[PDB]
């Protein structure tokens, strides 16, 4: 599904994110909690207030996983295998929520990547996140 | 909820033939089998290792009877689902932490169970009426999330 | 994603369907049009009255494709290659509608397969229909 | 449609700075690029083969401005979106045959475009207010479907 141009686009955009990846991961989660309050049902043990270190901490792990996914775009099932297991068998997040976080990550990148977020890059990133989401829910049943 | 006189009579007539305990146990069981991530709230129920274990789990049957009983009571208030389920909505959000997507999943499993149970009597128009009702109930249970 | 036992369940149940597949396909469409009226936006060129030859005709083609998929369950992407092309490039049905048709085909099967529609076979059939739907939308972008 | 005073003030302030012409063109074009199956309703628009073709296409720009203009006026009637869009709803159903899922997709692309245009000023709470609005407008447009 990811064409050579999509792959190039994602590496370029994510390259631009660079050291900010963790910051942007936290912002994406916060956007998701505010915009789509039902997703908060999965984090009852967190302080979700603005600036929460728990949210910042989780945002970094999220971003790190995405970084690993980009670096292994051609072998994503293996690189995220343990994360696929974790979501399927322990966290058990309903798959509908992955589309909500993906949208919120897109909005975050848009707000921080003025030059880089072109229509072509937008489309490639959306395809990339759907692919990641698919991998993460692949073992649910 | 807004249904026509025809739709409402079709729902009520079929429901009179339903064993709420049996159907509720079946619908919850199939939810946990068909969409196993929904098992996340029920670890305290014990053995959910296989379909037969789920379907024969007495705590599954007990919970199934309890939620379908509340559903069943809902059918008497099709004109005020929102108000009827307001406090249950709060409870599922604030204390139980149940993603409302689960209510939609249960709704669709319930429709399949009714079709299995009633066969040709579960005609397309009767299905259409129940589809409105289970979307109505899921919407009302989701109404107080924040 | 489809385990070997899923494949066995689907093959046994579709076998039961047998010569009724066309009838059942037409019924599932009728159920969809009635339960999910927005799906009619894709058929403004059809007579959607009950029993319509166009609906019965489309039902048979629907059933034929699923029979093909069940017969080539281990090679569905290649088996449904043409149909994947046609939905991506011409019909361009929004992916959300595939879940709605899948739900109505399950209801149809349940209503006709009392003995065979056990919890396990239900789960296998739902997985199968999602797989078919995934294949049919895999070339959309 | 009901918002908090904070949500409504967030929506109207940012919207005062939006050039409906420019934004409407970008939103429709990105919809056609990112979700190319939506191009099924614009066959007569000509060249949509590449992003740059889509984005420089004058009929896309023109149609963009037209629908965001109608969107814009709806922002002046947030308390009654259903009443505001009833006529356009029937049109989209009975004459245009547009699957209402398309309204939600456009909603989300529009949010991406505002974020792209306004950068850090499009804060998480402002996004949250707009998400409510685009969902309300989408539901208003789907209301007279049958
Ligand atoms: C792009 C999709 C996603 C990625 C890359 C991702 C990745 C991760 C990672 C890296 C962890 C931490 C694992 C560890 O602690 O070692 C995690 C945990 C978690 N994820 Fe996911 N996630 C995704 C989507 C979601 C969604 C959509 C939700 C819920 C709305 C979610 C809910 C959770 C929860 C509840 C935790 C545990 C937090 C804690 O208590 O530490 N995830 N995720
Ligand atoms: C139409 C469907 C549903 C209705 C009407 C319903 C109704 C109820 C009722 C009557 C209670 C008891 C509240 C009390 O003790 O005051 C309850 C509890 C609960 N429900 Fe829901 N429910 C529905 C759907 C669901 C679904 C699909 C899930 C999750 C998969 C769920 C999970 C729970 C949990 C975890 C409890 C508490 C169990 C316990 O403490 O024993 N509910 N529900
Ligand atoms: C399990 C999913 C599906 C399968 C197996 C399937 C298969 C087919 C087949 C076999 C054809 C005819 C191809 C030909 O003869 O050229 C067809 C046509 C069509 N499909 Fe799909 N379909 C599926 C889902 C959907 C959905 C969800 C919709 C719409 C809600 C849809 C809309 C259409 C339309 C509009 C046609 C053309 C009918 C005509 O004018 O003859 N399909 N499909
Ligand atoms: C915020 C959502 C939308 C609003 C307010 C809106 C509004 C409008 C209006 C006012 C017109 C012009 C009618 C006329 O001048 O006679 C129109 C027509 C149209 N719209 Fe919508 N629209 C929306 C979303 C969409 C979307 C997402 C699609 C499909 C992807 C769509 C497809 C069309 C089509 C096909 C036409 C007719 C174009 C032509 O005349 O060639 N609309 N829309």
């Amino acid at each position: 599904m990811l064409s050579p141009a999509d792959k190039t686009n994602v590496k370029a955009a994510w390259g631009k994110v660079g050291a900010h990846a963790g910051e942007y991961g936290a912002e994406a989660l916060e956007r998701m909690f505010l915009s789509f309050p039902t997703t908060k049902t999965y984090f009852p043990h967190f302080d979700l207030s603005h600036g929460s270190a728990q949210v910042k901490g989780h945002g970094k792990k999220l971003a790190d996983a995405l970084t690993n996914a980009v670096a292994h775009v051609d072998d994503m099932p293996n690189a995220l295998s343990a994360l696929s297991d974790l979501h399927a068998h322990k966290l058990r997040v309903d798959p509908v929520n992955f589309k909500l976080l993906s949208h919120c990550l897109l909005v975050t990148l848009a707000a921080h990547l003025p030059a880089e977020f072109t229509p072509a890059v937008h489309a490639s990133l959306d395809k990339f996140l759907a692919s990641v989401s698919t991998v993460l829910t692949s073992k649910y049943r | 909820m807004h249904l026509t006189p025809e739709e409402k009579s079709a729902v009520t007539a079929l429901w009179g033939k339903v064993n709420v305990d049996e159907v509720g146990g079946e619908a919850l069981g199939r939810l946990l089998v068909v969409y196993p991530w929904t098992q996340r709230f029920f670890e305290s129920f014990g053995d959910l290792s296989t379909p037969d274990a789920v379907m024969g789990n007495p705590k599954v049957k007990a919970h199934g009877k309890k939620l379908l009983g509340a559903f069943s009571d809902g059918l008497a208030h099709l004109d005020n689902l929102k108000g009827t389920f307001a406090t249950l909505s709060e409870l599922h959000c604030d204390k139980l932490h149940v993603d409302p997507e689960n209510f939609r999943l249960l709704g669709n499993v319930l429709v399949c169970v009714l079709a299995h149970h009633f066969g040709k009597e579960f005609t397309p128009p009767v299905q259409a009426a129940y589809q409105k009702v289970v979307a109505g109930v899921a919407n009302a249970l989701a109404h107080k999330y924040h």
